[PDB]
């Protein structure tokens, strides 16, 4: 088998807005990459009934329940990573030599489709440092 | 909620690709 | 600051695919839409490619051991409040993104070739270089150059470039303008069609082996193609010394269409005083061995006649000289730079 | 008797052989860039035969060829008299005195920046009549200067011609062409060996054999290898360190020792280096290559040109032995420390190349051949364009000043280099 690159949209949506001026892409999308695993609770639901106004860490967002698990501080090239109200990294947005382009693979028409490009990313590779 | 850290960082030697590493 | 959320699933249908300027260009094309292919042979073994119109790009999967979280902007339901005890470190958070998958490997690509898949009903030319790893115009190209149809037999696509031949002169035909339809009419054109085998898509097919596209004419494709045949009738049994054998040679030939001779044409497929027929695909594909059954067939080579003969065989890319020199040694004269080995 | 005039006529004349097989044969313009030169002897071709003597010149043409042409000039030194008022009567006497080995002789008073000889030879027989009576000086004979100019540099200085400039060979001598200041091209061969040795021990060439040779050709790459120890044949590979340094390698797989050596001799007469250069290959490579030559019955002087001279350094008439080390010790201004091939790669070229314990060369050349020619090539690589990126503008371009061959100034020692100088300017 065999299926084209749908790339009508990802171009549409680049020629209607305008250029990109942080690390942020132009639609509104973005990368983080953490130098270890994501430890976030098996059972969102559960805890998103014991959430206090004070800690905020549930929402509900088009039916599915998303989990307010940190903060992204960027100054320049310098970056700094919040997790949890207990953890702070130390890292850097870099440029990746070669870019990276996302595709949706719908497996229901086998049709893949361009849904943004990278354009830099912010990784952190130092240990997380008390905050 | 946390981040489990990695000391370091690591990329494996580039593989080749069949049909079934896109479509799983 | 941006406040950051994860969805409790990710969706494992995105995935991350490496972006060089030139298919960076080719997808920032506003022009022309669909022009980029994810081809292969089948549907659990062959490789993955990645073909526009002229070029190939093969992909090749990396995992890495960094969480690598794609994020997207949304717009609250409702507002996200909290407090933040956090006093030093931290601004108003002015805009939230979510988590939506989860990538742990990037897909690459690096420019590559192909082939065609010649295993089986297909129909269609479009089904073929679909089950095929290759481009369009590599796979085009290709199958005009095995005379594919199906695929012909070697006498049955000499027959029929003898017949046609015989009857694009019987009509006169224009040898600057010719069409399928103008060729088909002369071919069969007082026999019936139940013994005529040579339908349009056959006469398509000799067409594109011994022409592109009007077709224009190849002359020497055509003619030197016509000799070789004669080499492997005449002297694939029999050596036989130049000039006799140069004679009986000449003495074959197709119809009215005229063909000239040269030192060029008369190379790459024999060998030497004396002349006998060779085959490229039947050598040992070892270079060294390869280079040593050339030696021991003639105690001397000319270069016009063993360069065609070993400019497949290395695949180093390097320069001819280079290649010469290596396998073996030079020994020039004033005409020719000619090669022997001891 | 003078049974040595015939024997250096004889070397001469093997010399001259040499010269035309590799291509530079001696052009006699009718009634070129300039790249080594050399005294000679000659026999008359413009009832006692004993030479000329002369200095051959070797030229490269703007066509791509090469030729040698040759320069025929009187030996001379002179003698200083203490009582000018006298002199007539020194010159009675040493005419009688020196009448075996004199050629002519001239008096001279007041100038402003004489006895001449048919040949070195009879020159230094005039020294040897001469040293006793100076010794004793401790007849009016007053001593000969302090300077003693070597024949070849004598022409060099009194003809106003020096390697790198371009003259034309005419009846009249060479007209230098002010002209033209581009150096034009020579064919450069840079090459490196890998041989044996016992462990823990050094090679020793009396019972070690070469077991590869790797050289770079005007920026190609080629290996040799003997099969007798390397343990499968190498197959053709890129090593290209920067863009600057590309380097695809060719490979020779051969049988064994000799046919290594033939192909690299053969393979040297193809090309016709007029530079060949080596990392201390007049210590070790030379004299390894050499004592394997003989051990196979071949000649290497009758087969390249290149034979020890008294210093027992390894010299060739058409082709300038240029040892990296040399020019590392006197001119590179680096530290003993940094005066290893590694060091000097990392401080010249600026880039770290193939380290292999020496201990462990011998084993991989069975167990991992591939490694072991990394390394060989990777030296090749280094020494090759260390030699064209800063010794070969350095050593011709000093050639463009000092009336010295390449070797010479390349090996001298900078205070025989200024003294030369200093006796170029007077």
């Amino acid at each position: 088998p065999s299926v084209d690159i749908d790339a009508s949209q990802w171009q549409k949506l680049t020629q209607s807005r305008e250029k990109q001026t942080t690390v942020i892409t132009p639609l509104g999308m973005m990368m983080l990459e953490i130098q270890g695993e994501l430890e976030l609770p098996k059972d969102f639901a559960s805890l998103a009934r014991r959430d206090s106004p004070n800690e905020g860490r549930f929402s509900e967002q088009d039916g599915e329940t998303l989990i307010r698990f940190g903060s992204l501080q960027i100054d320049g090239e310098r970056a700094t990573l919040f997790v949890g109200k207990k953890q702070r990294l130390l890292g850097k947005v870099t440029k990746l030599d070669v870019p990276m382009g996302i595709m949706h693979f719908n497996s229901k028409d086998n049709k893949v489709e361009l849904v943004d490009v990278m354009k830099y990313k912010v990784i952190f590779k130092d240990r997380p440092l008390p905050i | 909620i946390w981040v489990k850290y990695n000391e370091g960082f690591s990329n494996a030697v580039r593989k080749n690709v069949t049909w079934n590493n896109l479509w799983e | 600051s941006i406040n950051l959320h994860s969805a409790p699933e990710y969706d494992p249908s995105y995935k991350l695919i490496q972006l060089t300027p030139e298919l960076l260009d080719i997808i920032q094309d506003p022009v022309q839409n669909h022009q980029l292919r994810f081809k292969s042979l089948d549907k659990d073994k062959s490789e993955v490619v990645l073909c526009s119109h002229d070029k190939t790009w093969v992909l090749k999967q990396r995992k890495h051991s960094n969480t690598v979280l794609l994020m997207r902007e949304f717009v609250p339901e409702q507002p996200i409040t909290f407090d933040e005890t956090l006093l030093f470190g931290l601004s108003k958070p002015y805009m939230d993104v979510v988590g939506f998958a989860k990538t742990e490997s990037e897909f690459e690509t690096r420019e590559t070739h192909g082939e065609l898949n010649l295993n089986s009903v297909i129909g269609t030319l479009e089904e073929l270089l679909e089950n095929s790893p290759c481009s369009a115009l590599e796979g085009i190209s290709k199958w005009h150059k095995i005379g594919g149809s199906c695929i012909l037999s070697q006498d049955f696509l000499f027959k029929a470039l003898h017949v046609l031949l015989m009857s694009a002169m019987a009509e006169s035909l224009d040898l600057q303008h010719l069409n399928v339809e103008d060729t088909h009419h002369a071919v069969g054109k007082d026999i019936e069609d139940e013994f005529n085998p040579y339908t349009r898509e056959i006469i398509e097919t000799v067409l594109n082996k011994f022409a592109v596209q009007t077709w224009r004419l190849r002359i020497p494709f055509i003619a030197q193609w016509y000799g070789i045949q004669a080499l492997r009738k005449y002297v694939s049994g029999i050596s036989m010394p130049i000039d006799e054998f140069l004679i009986k040679w000449k003495s074959l030939f197709p119809p009215f269409f005229p063909c000239d001779i040269d030192i060029d044409m008369l190379r790459g497929y024999h060998f030497k005083k004396t002349v006998q027929y060779i085959a490229k695909s039947t050598l040992p594909m070892d270079p060294k061995e390869r280079f040593k059954v050339l030696f021991r067939l003639q105690s001397q080579w000319d270069l016009e006649d063993i360069k065609p003969l070993i400019e497949e065989l290395n695949s180093r890319g390097m320069k001819i000289d280079s290649f010469i020199m290596k396998y073996a040694r030079r020994k020039r004269l004033g005409k020719k730079t000619v090669v022997t080995s001891r | 008797n003078y049974a040595l005039s015939a024997q250096q006529l004889l070397n001469a004349s093997k010399i001259d052989d040499i010269d035309s097989m590799m291509g530079f044969e001696r052009y006699v313009p009718p009634q070129g860039w300039l790249t080594n030169m050399h005294a000679t002897l000659v026999s008359q071709e413009t009832t006692t035969n004993q030479g000329i003597s002369g200095v051959d010149f070797y030229f490269l043409d703007e066509e791509g060829g090469s030729f040698k042409s040759t320069v025929v000039y009187d030996p001379y030194f002179f003698i200083a008299c203490n009582d000018e008022s006298r002199v007539n009567d020194v010159e009675e006497l040493v005419k009688k005195y020196l009448e075996s080995c004199l050629k002519s002789l001239q008096i001279i008073r007041k100038e402003d920046l004489k006895l001449s000889f048919v040949n070195s030879n009879q020159l230094f027989e005039a020294r040897k009549l001469l040293r006793p009576i100076l010794q004793d000086n401790a007849h009016l004979i007053e001593d000969i200067r302090e300077y003693d100019v070597p024949y070849h540099v004598r022409v060099s200085i009194d003809k106003d011609i020096r390697v790198g400039k371009w003259y034309k060979v005419t009846q009249q001598g060479f007209i230098e062409d002010t002209r033209k200041i581009a150096f034009a091209d020579p064919v450069v061969m840079a090459f490196a060996i890998a041989t044996t040795k016992p462990p823990l021990k050094f090679p020793d060439s009396a019972v070690d054999q070469i077991m590869m040779i790797s050289y770079m050709i005007d920026g190609e790459g080629f290996l040799i290898t003997n099969r007798e120890i390397i343990s499968e044949d190498i197959e053709d590979f890129e090593y290209t360190p920067k863009p600057e340094y590309p380097g695809f390698f060719t490979i020779f797989n051969e049988n064994d020792e000799v046919a290594l050596l033939q192909r690299f001799f053969e393979h040297i007469r193809d090309v016709r280096p007029t530079v060949i250069s080596t990392f201390n290959g007049d210590f070790f490579d030379w004299p390894f290559i050499h004592n394997r030559s003989k051990i196979h019955g071949l000649d290497m002087f009758d087969e390249i040109g290149f034979a020890p001279d008294a210093e027992g350094e390894y010299k060739s008439s058409y082709c300038s032995h240029m040892d990296c080390f040399r020019w590392v010790k006197r001119d590179s201004y680096l530290p003993q420390g940094s005066q290893g091939l590694k060091a000097v790669t990392q401080s010249k070229l600026g880039y770290n190349p193939i380290e292999l314990d020496p201990e462990l060369m011998t084993p991989y050349a069975f167990e991992k051949p591939q490694h072991l020619s990394e390394y060989s090539v990777s030296d090749a690589v280094a020494t090759y364009y260390l030699y064209m990126k800063y010794v070969h503008p350095f050593i011709f371009s000093l050639c463009t000043i000092i009336p010295l061959n390449p070797d010479e100034t390349l090996r001298k020692g900078t205070g025989t280099l200024c003294e030369m100088l200093l006796m170029v300017q007077a």
